[PDB]
């Protein structure tokens, strides 16, 4: 999981 | 009744109407990817429009998705800051009817 | 004919519309972003779910902020009068109120600007969609359990 | 499937799901109020509900608020800057469900 | 039992909810913001259309930020395990993701974030509607003639 | 007409  | 401000001669439309937002997360939030599957708003978008766009109205589709969201996902990290962590996309409509893709 | 409501929009144009998608996956070094895994699967997903709306898709990815706003103000000078509906795909980096191209920061509003209903005049009464997977800031959501 | 973000095993929901923004006007605008009748939104809010809450879902009752919005009202001044506008309301919803007034 | 599938809210709990109305009409001198005329006919007429709805109407008027702030916690503290749902209509001079106390501004997430999920328990799973007559910002909407 |  990652953000932007 | 009359007044000032209705029954105009010429029918005017405000410029900004007729403009839908789907946001994938609420305003001020981090929105979440999974780098192997995709984003949580778009897996669960292209999920509710294949199931419900023959059959419901989007802003009820926008709604079954920010279900889809705030209910199945939960952030993984092996950051603490960023581990567990939820999402509930946002729908800012200024639409002025009702949108069915179907007809 | 009998009683009209006008409670749709009409979806029966001989078009649905263009759906453009903006897939932007890896920024230039000197922005500092990273490479956002993972939107391909969401730009292929979206480009079947939309063709299978009989959405006119149309793909670009990693494009420059100019880039950016000269795709959309080409789009916005189409003739889209046979056309339901616009919809735009944003798949980026982002802030509150910002995309970003490969290179730096757009305004959401410099995009949606172009199909105001005095600046896109074959879209006027009929539905704009912007679909934008970007992050609003830095707030994280706990939670709470159910 | 299975992933690191689905299918949690303590159910959680985001801390904004659930809420419902009825904006009067689309962000960064000014709302207007006439000074006798009340503000356009609100007056067009209460006529829906009062003619729709036990009838429609209400998202498809404030979108029948921005039309009304929209179309039925322009602005008067004697100031030309302020003279001739317009309003869209702006509907913000983080909801999971339809909701309906009536059951 | 048969099938069962969830889609909207459940609002036959004994009671629908408090409706909270917050009519800033007078503002101190001191902040230069203007009365509000036409204020209160607004408030009357959402009193009536939530009594009709089966709200738990309440009305404020004139509230300092303080006393929203106050209000707002206050409320956020009842008990509402047997309530439906929560409105909330403000009423007052404003800017963007601002509202207007009698003497001073009032940021909406402050208010707003006494009844996140995990802050009122008693409403987590319920709607809770805010309702904002107030400007968000200085732009003025030229319109289009359709 | 007034604005808020």
């Amino acid at each position: 999981d990652e953000v932007d | 009744a009359s007044g000032v401000d209705d029954d105009m001669a010429c029918h005017k439309i405000p410029v900004e109407a007729d403009f839908l937002y789907a946001y994938s997360t609420a305003p001020g939030y981090y929105s979440w990817r999974n780098s192997k599957d995709g984003s949580w708003f778009i897996q669960s978008l292209c999920a509710m429009l294949k199931q419900y766009a023959d059959k419901l109205e989007f802003m009820h589709i926008l709604t079954r998705v920010n279900r889809k969201v705030a209910t199945e996902f939960e952030s993984f990290s092996f950051d603490a800051t960023f581990h567990a962590k939820k999402q509930i996309p946002c729908i800012v409509s200024m639409l002025t009817k009702e949108l069915y893709f179907y007809h | 004919s009998g009683i009209s409501l006008d409670n749709s929009y009409k979806m029966d144009y001989p078009e649905m519309g263009l759906c453009i998608i903006i897939n932007n996956k890896n920024f230039h070094k000197s922005t500092g972003m990273t490479s956002r895994s993972g939107t391909d699967v969401d730009a292929a997903n979206l480009r079947e779910t939309f063709r299978n709306l009989k959405y006119e898709v149309r793909n670009k990815n990693d494009l420059t902020r100019e880039e950016i706003v000269e795709l959309m103000r080409d789009v916005s000078k189409e003739d889209h009068s046979k056309r339901s509906s616009f919809v735009c795909v944003l798949l980026s980096h982002g802030e509150e109120g910002i995309i970003f191209g490969t290179n730096g920061p757009v305004d959401l509003k410099k995009i949606t600007n172009f199909f105001r209903g005095d600046r896109c005049r074959s879209l006027t009464g009929k539905p704009k969609l912007f679909i934008i997977q970007a992050c609003r800031g830095t707030e994280l959501d706990c939670g709470i359990e159910t």
